[PDB]
């Protein structure tokens, strides 16, 4: 993945060098950063969907044409297939504030995101309508910390900004 | 029309018996340790050694083990340079002790099968006492420095054997010295003579 | 069955010692953690309909499993099914509480295997349904007190794949 | 390549499961032990010039005949290689323990040594001694019980780091066995 | 539609890495591009030249006594007139180059090798090989340099600031050639005096023969057998860490195997592919129990709507209908979770995945009885 | 290699403490000569990727043929499998010595072989070459008439062991002739 | 690859000896001679362009099935590609002469070409009929034996030369088959 100790270990090893000074500096900001994305990982963890169902029906009132006949929400298998992906990439996300870095939204959420959406014409202005309707719920001191929610909308503004 | 079918008779069944044969609780097949070992023929060094050095009154327990028994080439497979200075005093009739320490570690404690150590690391404690590692990751499993060859045999107490292609030694493993003479000081002044005395602990002398 | 107490007692029994104190040390790790567990034994057991009825729907209720011809179908298969789930959450909060995984091994894991494939049971599936149990349970009694409790349900699962 | 937190992330990817109540509190007591296995990685590449030529002529006075003529250490590039592929094996152990996962030792160290010995004529039992002994090595450096250089520490036990990195150490000495 | 361009013809103005590299095993590896900035610090002018190092020389081992012979051409590279491409002209041209690769090797295994360095490409055809042979003979070592390098592939592909880099394309020409490449590259912990025989053959390491083997494929087109490209391979450098529930990974051939425990294998893959038909079939219209009454179940629930939400008060108690477009159709939180756990419920998908597992072990155990007359048999 | 001698068992619940019944009168009895006989493997053993290197190489210059090309060791993959089978050659041979009895030889290493070369088009007469090259090594080894390698053994004697180990190299050049 | 002097050189130092007083006699031996080498190489070069179409056309006059069509020189493309192939035979016996060793012959010539051409689906008996008639006309020219031309040379003892590039067309066609 793309982590605070893959990419010193990486570094080094196209060098060929041991793990130097510089190296355990950058994993003890590893070690500091930790407890405030691993309070929203676990935010995340155990109310996730209330925030995935929340966040799904703010695509469909945003955009009710969808609910035609034609178009990607035009009966209830293609429903449940749609609520499914916001659930994968609030998944993802989770990933990403556990491992440290956008390691799982890169190779499980982003690549090749382009291509399969577009030959399924799903539209992606409703995939962001939801992720960019969580970001804005987010009451920094309610729902968890304020370290925390920033650490929290960061990957959401990520996504945001690799789907759009 | 399925693939998959449940056992049961009467009405709303599939056409197969309970348990495939009627028999719900089937009976043990498989036989002991000692004796599925000696039976596949290749176990032959280490099946004669349990009995010799007496690690084979454990091995019969109804435990469940999770034995690692060496082929009988990886015996054969001592004769390195490195690894017979370490081992080549176990062959003296007296160094039955160490015998047992090495053999003992090969029986760990706990039903581990080829399938769930799949891309896992565990590692627990042998019979012996000492930390072992188990590690299946690319569906290669090795305990320690094995690299087990055959995956499963089942046995009878519900154990498992596995077959490595080297033995196991322990961590902190010192091998027996060769046996050696008592000497004995010659001159007893010669042993005043290496003792320092107050004044050249002090200084004041050479 | 023998919990943490009844472990390290063992273990100093058969040298013959007293307890030294690195057996004391562990004494007070369990004392310690102990009211914890026992607040954690209640959450489940007040929650255990409702952990059984959200793990079962989220994973196996509407999957070819409960369609004509397939394990469950039937209403007596059915009722195995959830006889099963509550079993083992019955037997995980036992181990947590006595610290010790040792009554798993002697009254649930005997055997459970060779029955499981006797019979048919998909054992692939009865693994993602424990695990689906795990989610729901663990966002009951917390992470501190999940901890104690995952780590049964990760040995069920271990012993019986 | 993974660490221990991805490692994590893999194993509930395949249960479709949020890291969540019991599987983050395995991670919080990696970092809270974040700082011996900082002071144990720095125990290792400090005397690491050092750990290869305590091995590998370690190695050659057990098996003489390696210098021997015809032997896989007898020219200077042969020893040279020898010692330039030692230290390449303790710089990926290295990496294991800091990430507190095995898996660059299986996509990158491993990928092929077995392979590439047998193609070039190695002694396989001779080079598990050569890991062999800087397994040897690197226990007594994280316990601090090296008989000839000994380094400051505050108290407490680093058993399990000393174990941990035993298990990588024959992970190669069995991948090549 | 799916890709627009491969990466044989030159980037487009409007991306920074190719289309076809960003959904292949391009970004899961160390197998990318490197390139130089136009104002080169002399710390990360060594991060240029040891990556040139690994691929020109294909992970051999330069001991600084036999790198004093490429000072000539370093330093005129950290001057900064020789670009990527013509230092690795000049690096082929070398002496130390033509010791390791050209002076003891067959013609087949010097061009195949010239093809995993200066391209990023296993050799292609059999015409393409040829062409490339048919400058050596006529104009000799050094014009034959100038066939890859001063053609349109390297321009498109490398350009004159990339180091040269095993390509994971995307789309392979044929599709052996993705063979190739992994039985070429075979290996992280690998290099071409071990897989040429250039160690074992000659003298302390000195002398040896650069014979190839895969001769036979370039001229009969002939598959790569699948172990060269999945036990030492690019693959497992670049692996993507993923569950896979068919796991990929070639498991050991094992010591004892019985012709008794191949019978029963290559029976119960007959007994599963055999069923997979019959299951495939069948489903796809009458799988699903609540299906035909869908029609019916959808013209009963069309009435008694409540606009503002907070209606249906039932008598004079209050009813909190919420007008979702997921509760609507009466569905929780559980009806999307249920597509996550159809590998184990699902039967056409419990299936394959069983039919899989056994045809790896198959695979595996047939080949381990290959083995012949002085073999020592077990008892299970 | 542990099976070789006998072992006293001397703890209760063991079984072979009381109940074995039975003493291993040849294993016992053969280590009167024990001591002498180690050192005659440990001279074998330590001299072992010496004297496989030397005697494959020691052929390929009194056969030339077989590195040409056709040759049966022209390429790599047969090149690594001679030097594989001259390594169990000798250790099979070590393992006899050290039991006193060409049994584990006859049965581990020559039973099955003859057919096995010629099924392979394996040049035999070439490869009975190769152990009476590794015959009279191990007769030089065990007297300590060696060249350029001596060690340091009790003074005595170590014939009616070098004639015992050329007992059974000639049965090696014996059974796949 | 090698020659002549670094022939002993390989094997002196695989038994780890001086090159001395024995073994130089052959070398010594093997300079006085080698200025009648000088002008024996020479005679080859000067007709080696006519040489192989005096070669190459007994090879299809002796076999004419090959220019017919499902023959394997029929195309204008293969009767080139044969022609190719008519004098990189004799360019690296070439090597080998003026070398005094097949070291670099068997390197870059014959290193898979067997396989090369059963994949190819080369007849490799009119192969054998495109060295043996090369023999006959090369050793000709090298004992000043060839009835049309004739060179001017000084006499003497020629034989050895032509007998060893005799052993360097034997290596053809032991590998090729
Ligand atoms: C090429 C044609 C050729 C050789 C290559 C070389 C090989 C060779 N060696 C012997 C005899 C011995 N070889 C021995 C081996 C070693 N001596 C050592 O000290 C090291 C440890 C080891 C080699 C690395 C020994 C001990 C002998 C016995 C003679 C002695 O006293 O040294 C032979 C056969 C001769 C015979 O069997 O009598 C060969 C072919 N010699 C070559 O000619
Ligand atoms: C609903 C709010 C959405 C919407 C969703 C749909 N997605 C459909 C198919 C689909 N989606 C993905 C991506 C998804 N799968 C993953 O595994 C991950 C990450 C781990 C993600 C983000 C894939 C790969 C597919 C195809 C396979 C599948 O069925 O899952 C889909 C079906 C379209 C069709 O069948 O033609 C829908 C309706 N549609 C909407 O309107 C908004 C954007
Ligand atoms: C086991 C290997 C040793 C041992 C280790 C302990 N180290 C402890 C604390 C510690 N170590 C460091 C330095 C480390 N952190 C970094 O960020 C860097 C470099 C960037 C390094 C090298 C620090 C900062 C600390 C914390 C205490 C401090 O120095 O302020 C430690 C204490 C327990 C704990 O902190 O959790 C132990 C036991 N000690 C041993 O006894 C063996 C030999
Ligand atoms: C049998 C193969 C031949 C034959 C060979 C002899 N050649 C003799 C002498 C000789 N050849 C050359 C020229 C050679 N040396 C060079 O440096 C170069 C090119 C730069 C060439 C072509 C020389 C210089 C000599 C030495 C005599 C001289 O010219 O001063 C020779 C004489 C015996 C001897 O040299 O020991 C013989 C027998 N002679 C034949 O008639 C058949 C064709
Ligand atoms: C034979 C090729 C030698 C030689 C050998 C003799 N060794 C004698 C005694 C001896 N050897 C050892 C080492 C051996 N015993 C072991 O237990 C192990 C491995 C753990 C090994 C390698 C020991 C310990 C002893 C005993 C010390 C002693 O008794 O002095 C020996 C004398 C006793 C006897 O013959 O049984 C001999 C003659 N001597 C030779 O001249 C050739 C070169
Ligand atoms: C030393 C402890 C050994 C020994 C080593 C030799 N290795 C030789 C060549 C060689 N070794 C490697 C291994 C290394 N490279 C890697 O990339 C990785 C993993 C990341 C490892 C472990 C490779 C690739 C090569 C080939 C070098 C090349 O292709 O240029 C070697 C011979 C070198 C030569 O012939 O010039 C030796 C002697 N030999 C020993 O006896 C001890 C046990
Ligand atoms: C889709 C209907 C399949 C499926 C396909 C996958 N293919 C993956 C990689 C891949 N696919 C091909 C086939 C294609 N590419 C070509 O270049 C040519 C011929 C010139 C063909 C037919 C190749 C060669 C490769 C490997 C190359 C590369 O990865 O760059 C792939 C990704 C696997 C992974 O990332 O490990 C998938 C998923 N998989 C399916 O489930 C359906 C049945
Ligand atoms: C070497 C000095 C010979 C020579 C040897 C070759 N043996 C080849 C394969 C092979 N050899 C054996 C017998 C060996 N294996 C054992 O397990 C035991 C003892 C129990 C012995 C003696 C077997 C079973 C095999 C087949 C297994 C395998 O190949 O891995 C071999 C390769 C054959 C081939 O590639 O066709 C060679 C080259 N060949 C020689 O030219 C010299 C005289
Ligand atoms: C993963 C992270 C995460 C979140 C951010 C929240 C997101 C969230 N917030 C609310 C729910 C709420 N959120 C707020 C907060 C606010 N309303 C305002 O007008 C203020 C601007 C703002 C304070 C910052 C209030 C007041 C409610 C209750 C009323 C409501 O639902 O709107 C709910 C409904 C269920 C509930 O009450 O929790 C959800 C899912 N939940 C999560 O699990
Ligand atoms: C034949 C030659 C020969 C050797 C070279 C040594 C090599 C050697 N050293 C150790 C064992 C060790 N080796 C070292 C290595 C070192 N100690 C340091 O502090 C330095 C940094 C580094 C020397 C450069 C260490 C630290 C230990 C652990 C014990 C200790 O020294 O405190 C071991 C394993 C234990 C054993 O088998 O005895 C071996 C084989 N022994 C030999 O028989
Ligand atoms: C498949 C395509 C194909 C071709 C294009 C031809 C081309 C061709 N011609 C000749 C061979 C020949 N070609 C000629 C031709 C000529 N001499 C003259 O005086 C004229 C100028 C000229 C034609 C009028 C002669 C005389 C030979 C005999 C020379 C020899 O065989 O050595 C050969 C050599 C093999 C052989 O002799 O059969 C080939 C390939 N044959 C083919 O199979
Ligand atoms: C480095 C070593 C080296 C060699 C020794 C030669 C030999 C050689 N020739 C061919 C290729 C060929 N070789 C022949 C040769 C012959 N056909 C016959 O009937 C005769 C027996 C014989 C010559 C008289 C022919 C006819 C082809 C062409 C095959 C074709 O075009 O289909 C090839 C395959 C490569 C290719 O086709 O491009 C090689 C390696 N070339 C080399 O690079
Ligand atoms: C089917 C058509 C056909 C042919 C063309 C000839 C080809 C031919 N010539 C020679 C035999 C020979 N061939 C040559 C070669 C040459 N002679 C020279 O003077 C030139 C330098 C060069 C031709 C350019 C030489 C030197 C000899 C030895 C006899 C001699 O010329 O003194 C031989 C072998 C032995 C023999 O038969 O004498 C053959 C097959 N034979 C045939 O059956
Ligand atoms: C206390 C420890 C303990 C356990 C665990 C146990 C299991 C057990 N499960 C059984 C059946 C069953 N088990 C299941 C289970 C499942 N169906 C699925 O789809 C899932 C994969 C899985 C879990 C929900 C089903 C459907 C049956 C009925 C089989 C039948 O009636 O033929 C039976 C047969 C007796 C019966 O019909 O009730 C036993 C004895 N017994 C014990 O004493």
């Amino acid at each position: 993945m793309k982590s605070v100790i893959t990419t010193v270990v990486s570094a080094a090893d196209a060098a060929g060098r041991f793990p130097s000074n510089s190296d355990l500096e950058s994993i003890q900001g590893n070690i500091q950063r930790s407890a405030a994305r691993l309070e929203a990982a676990e935010k995340l963890a155990g109310n996730h969907e209330a925030v995935v169902k929340e966040a799904g029906d703010a695509c469909f009132a945003k955009y009710a044409y969808l609910k035609n006949p034609g178009e990607a929400g035009e009966n209830q298998e293609k429903i449940n297939k749609c609520y499914r992906d916001v659930d994968h990439y609030m998944r993802l996300v989770n990933y990403c504030l556990v491992v440290g870095g956008t390691g799982p939204l890169d190779e499980w959420g982003i690549a090749g995101a382009r291509e399969v959406y577009r030959t399924l014409n799903l539209p992606t202005s409703a995939y962001v309508a939801s992720i960019a309707y969580t970001r804005d719920r987010l009451c920094v001191p309610r729902d968890m910390s304020a370290q925390a929610g920033v650490e929290f909308s960061a990957y959401l503004d990520y996504l945001i900004n690799a789907l759009s | 029309r399925t693939a998959y079918p449940y056992t049961g008779s009467g009405y709303g069944s599939a056409g197969v018996p309970y348990g495939q044969d009627t028999y719900g609780y089937k009976a043990t097949t498989a036989k002991s340790i000692t004796e599925t070992a000696a039976q596949a023929g290749v176990f032959n060094t280490f099946v004669k050694l349990l009995n010799e050095s007496g690690v084979e009154k454990l091995v019969e327990q109804a435990g469940p083990y999770t034995v690692f028994a060496p082929t009988d080439d990886a015996f054969a497979a001592l004769l390195e340079p490195h690894s017979f200075n370490k081992l080549a005093t176990l062959l003296r009739p007296e160094n039955n002790d160490a015998l047992r320490k090495v053999l003992m570690h090969h029986v760990i404690p706990g039903a581990f099968t080829s399938a769930s150590l799949m891309d896992r690391a565990v590692t627990v404690k042998s019979l012996a006492g000492e930390p072992i590692s188990i590690m299946g990751l690319n569906k290669l499993v090795t305990a320690g420095t094995a690299k087990v060859v055959r995956a499963d045999v089942p046995c009878a107490n519900g154990c498992i054997i596995h077959a490595v292609s080297s033995v196991i030694i322990p961590p902190n493993y010192v091998p027996v010295p060769q046996p050696t003479k008592p000497v004995f000081p010659r001159s007893v002044i010669a042993e005043i003579a290496k003792l320092p005395t107050p004044r050249q602990a002090l200084g004041l002398d050479p | 069955m023998q919990d943490a107490i009844t472990s390290v007692i063992n273990a100093a029994d058969v040298q013959g010692k007293y307890l030294d104190a690195n057996s004391v040390e562990k004494l007070r790790g369990y004392f310690q953690t102990g009211e914890l567990r026992v607040r954690a034994a209640a959450t489940i057991a007040a929650n255990a309909a409702t952990i059984i009825k959200e793990a079962v729907a989220k994973s196996l209720l509407y999957s070819d499993i409960t369609r004509p011809g397939g394990n469950m179908y039937t209403t007596r298969r059915y009722a195995a099914c959830i006889r099963d789930l509550d079993y083992y959450l019955r037997y995980a909060t036992y181990g947590m509480l006595a610290g010790d995984p040792s009554i798993l091994d002697e009254r649930v894991l005997n055997g459970l295997k060779e029955t499981y494939n006797s019979l048919g049971v998909p054992i692939g599936a009865t693994i993602q349904a424990i695990q689906a149990m795990k989610e729901v349970t663990g966002s009951l009694v917390g992470s501190d007190a999940g901890k104690e409790m995952g780590l049964y349900f990760d040995y069920i699962c271990s012993g019986l794949s | 390549m993974l660490d221990a937190f991805s490692r994590v992330v893999v194993n509930s990817d395949a249960k479709a499961a949020y890291v969540g109540g019991s599987d983050l509190q395995a991670l919080k007591s990696f970092i809270a032990d974040g700082n011996k296995r900082l002071d144990a990685v720095n125990s290792i590449v400090s005397n690491a010039s050092c750990m290869v030529s305590d091995a590998v002529s370690g190695m050659i006075c057990e098996n003489p005949g390696l210098i021997s003529p015809g032997g896989n250490c007898y020219t200077n590039r042969r020893m040279a290689a020898c010692l330039r592929d030692g230290e390449i094996i303790l710089r990926y152990v290295s990496y294991a323990l800091l990430a507190g996962d095995a898996s660059v030792l299986e996509d990158r160290c491993l990928n092929g040594l077995k392979e590439t010995y047998i193609a070039l004529g190695v002694p396989t039992n001779s080079s598990i001694r050569a890991v062999s002994i800087m397994k040897a090595q690197a226990v007594a450096f994280i316990t601090n019980t090296a008989t000839e250089r000994k380094m400051s520490f505050a108290a407490g036990d680093c058993t399990s780091l000393a174990s941990e990195v035993a298990s990588y150490f024959d992970r190669v000495g069995a991948a090549i066995s | 539609k799916v890709v627009d361009r491969l990466d044989s013809q030159p980037s487009a103005a409007f991306e920074q890495t190719k289309q076809v590299y960003t959904f292949s095993r391009y970004i899961l590896g160390p197998h990318r591009a490197v390139v130089a900035p136009v104002a080169m610090d002399p710390s990360e002018k060594e991060v240029v030249l040891r990556a040139v190092y690994r691929q020109v020389f294909g992970n051999a081992y330069i001991m600084e006594e036999e790198r004093a012979e490429l000072r000539v051409m370093e330093s005129q590279f950290l001057l900064g007139e020789l670009s990527v491409k013509e230092l690795v002209r000049a690096l082929a041209k070398s002496s130390t180059y033509k010791v390791r690769f050209f002076e003891g090797a067959v013609q087949y295994r010097f061009i195949e090798l010239c093809f995993k360095h200066l391209l990023g490409r296993a050799p292609d055809n059999h015409e393409e090989i040829a062409v490339h042979m048919r400058k050596y003979q006529q104009e000799g070592y050094d014009a034959e340099i100038d066939s890859y390098l001063d053609a349109g592939e390297y321009d498109n592909v490398f350009g004159d600031d990339t180091v040269p880099f095993l390509r994971f394309r995307g789309v392979y020409t044929p599709c052996d050639s993705f063979n190739r490449q992994c039985a070429l590259q075979g290996g992280w912990a690998n290099s071409d005096k071990a897989m040429g025989g250039a160690a074992l053959s000659g003298y302390n390491g000195s002398d040896g023969r650069q014979m190839s083997t895969m001769i036979g494929n370039y001229i009969s087109g002939k598959p790569i057998p699948y172990e060269k490209v999945a036990a030492d391979t690019p693959l497992k450098s670049t692996a993507p860490n993923w569950y896979a529930r068919p796991n990929p990974a070639l498991a050991p051939q094992p010591a004892y195997v019985s012709a008794k425990e191949i019978a029963e294998l290559r029976s119960r893959v007959s007994k599963l592919e055999a069923a997979w038909s019959v299951a495939v079939k069948q489903s796809a219209a009458a799988k699903d129990t609540v299906e035909t009454w869908r029609a019916a179940a959808k013209e009963m629930a069309a009435m008694r709507g409540i606009s503002p939400m907070g209606e249906a008060y039932f008598g004079g108690i209050a009813q909190k209908v919420d007008n979702g477009a997921l509760a609507q159709l009466g569905n929780k939180a559980s009806s999307y979770k249920k597509y996550l756990y159809a590998i184990e419920t699902d039967e056409v998908s419990r299936l394959e995945v069983d039919l899989e597992e056994a045809k790896g072990q198959l695979r595996v155990l047939e080949a381990a009885m290959a083995k012949s007359t002085p073999m020592t048999r077990t008892a299970e």
